[PDB]
């Protein structure tokens, strides 16, 4: 990936105003409801069989906050995203066995939750830069898969 | 496939947000052309394909009228959307890989405009419905 | 969706190649585990998941018995494959993104074994059928 | 992409024994039948409305041979595939407007036609190396898209 100064400014502005404690839990809980086969990785997180369940679970919340902060390494050096996630890619493949199509599913939930937070400020140009960033991170998370 | 629960959830969401059908379509199409520029070629015969275009606004009303038709025909999307499938496959020759792109843009727009109504439960049923809409629009392709 | 033409083409192809069902399944599963190693974890409870395994051979007979069941149930794959959808979604928890992988491996194997019968016309209808099989297996996932 | 010596040997052996004049026409005609919306790019190639039509068209044949020879640049320097297709990616995007999902569709038809030619010699390890090569070329053809 190649980045324009305008894209860099948009990504920086999004992260500077992100309430991780709000977006992170919402994005992961939304993924667990919309793509519920992703629940099988967090079966020890406590009670989960329903959506009120999933939404309020503090384990899911703490983990969604961890995922969103896992984007920080990428946004702080977007020219090296491919090499910034090597260890995370290895962990999700070999230790956690997360199927790689799932990174894109969570990515789309992060975008949909940020869109609900930003409202009309989530312009097309904002969506384009943010989705280009998340796609770079999703590619890097799938990099160590065989 | 759509369950009775999914159908009721889609009808109840459209009952709430359909008032803004035109605006949803303008914004979804606008986003699709900007974020997925491979799609612009399909609209290039219009006199204006730039942001704010009255052609994009007019076509956005038609696109969400197709979604409203799909909500009415939710029990049998193949038969309900057959003419629109023929139009996109034969008259327009829109590559069918693009349907999922517009579906994602529609979800993003609804999220921006109706954050309270567009809960995760509304989203799972609407996403299953838009997958069914894409498969019905794919009917005449092969 | 499958037309009468697609259904007849799938039945006529299976009528010719079904004699080798067991071999097709062993080879398709073998290929899937080697070429798409993310899938091996799902079979790791077996005592042997290496090339030539008698467990892969025994399971390949079952997989193509599921395809033969889908040919019989081709007029209504949702109802015909419901129990297999429940098994993969709930008892096995196989990520549904993997169905298209096995479908591709099945097409490759049939091509290697039946190059004369597996014409482009046989292939378009079988690919539409395997897409319908994947969607029916996805029924109990969400 | 990273390549093992065994993968390099398999790819080299496949190309050394490839009958381009057979596989190329078959692979493209198969794609035009299985994914018939790809026919719209070759509407000047002559008569095409049916499969006997598509299969026997000499224009489709000559073009399938050109596509298969378009893999040669990649197989001759697999460590530089990403930069070996830049001009081809630009042509398919900006001049031809080929939608990018279509490269994967043709790729799968090339694999299925080679599998029919090679028969039992198309082993799992052979399929794995060949599909890894085609995926690298498909990624490079989509590189210049926006
Ligand atoms: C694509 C966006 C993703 C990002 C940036 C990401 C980030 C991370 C982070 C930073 C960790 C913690 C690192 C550690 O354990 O040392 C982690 C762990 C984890 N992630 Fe992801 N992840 C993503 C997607 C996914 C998805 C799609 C799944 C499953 C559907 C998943 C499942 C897990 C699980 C099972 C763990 C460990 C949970 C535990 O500790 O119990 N991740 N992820
Ligand atoms: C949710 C999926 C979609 C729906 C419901 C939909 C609906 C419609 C409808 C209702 C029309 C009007 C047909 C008429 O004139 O009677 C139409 C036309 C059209 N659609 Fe779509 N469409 C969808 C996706 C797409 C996509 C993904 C593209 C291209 C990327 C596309 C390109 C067009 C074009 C080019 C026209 C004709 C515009 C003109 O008349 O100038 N459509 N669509
Ligand atoms: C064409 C698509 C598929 C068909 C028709 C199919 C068919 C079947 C059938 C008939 C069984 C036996 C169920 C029983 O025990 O009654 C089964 C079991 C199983 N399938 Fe599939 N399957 C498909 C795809 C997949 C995929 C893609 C995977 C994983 C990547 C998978 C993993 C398994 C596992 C792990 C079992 C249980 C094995 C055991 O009992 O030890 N299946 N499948
Ligand atoms: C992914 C594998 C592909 C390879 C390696 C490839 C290779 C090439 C080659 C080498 C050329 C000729 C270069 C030139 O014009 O100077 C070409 C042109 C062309 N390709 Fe591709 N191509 C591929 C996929 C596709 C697909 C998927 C489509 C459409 C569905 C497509 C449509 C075309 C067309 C329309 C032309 C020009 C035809 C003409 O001259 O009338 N290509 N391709």
């Amino acid at each position: 990936v190649e980045w324009t100064d305008k894209e860099r400014s948009i990504i920086s502005d999004i992260f500077s105003h992100m309430d991780y404690d709000d977006i992170g839990p919402k994005a992961l809980s939304r993924c667990l409801v919309v793509y519920p086969w992703t629940q099988r990785y967090f079966s020890g997180f406590g009670n989960l069989y329903n959506a009120e369940g999933i939404m309020s679970n503090a384990n899911v919340a703490a983990h969604g906050i961890k995922v969103l902060h896992g984007l920080d390494r990428g946004m702080k050096n977007m020219d090296n995203i491919a090499d910034a996630y090597t260890d995370l890619s290895t962990l999700h493949s070999e230790k956690l066995h997360v199927d790689p199509d799932n990174f894109k599913l969570l990515s789309d939930c992060i975008t949909i939750v940020l869109a609900a937070k930003m409202g009309h400020a989530f312009t097309a140009e904002t969506q384009g830069a943010f989705q280009k960033f998340l796609a770079a991170v999703v590619s890097a998370l799938g990099k160590q898969y065989h | 496939s759509l369950s009775d629960k999914d159908k009721a959830a889609v009808r109840a969401l459209w009952s709430k947000i359909g008032k803004s059908s035109d605006a949803i379509g303008n914004d979804a199409l606008s986003r699709m052309i900007v974020v997925y520029p491979q799609t612009k070629i399909y609209f290039s015969h219009w006199p204006d394909v730039t942001p704010g275009s009255p052609n994009i606004k007019a076509h956005g009303k038609k696109v969400m009228g197709g979604i409203a038709l799909a909500v009415s025909k939710i029990d049998d999307l193949k038969t309900g959307l057959m003419e629109l499938s023929e139009q996109h496959a034969y008259k327009l020759r829109v590559d069918p890989s693009n349907f999922k792109i517009l579906n994602h843009c529609i979800l993003v727009v609804i999220s921006t405009m109706f954050p309270k109504e567009f809960t995760p439960e509304a989203h799972v049923s609407l996403d299953k419905f838009l997958s069914g809409v894409a498969l019905a629009l794919a009917e005449r392709y092969r």
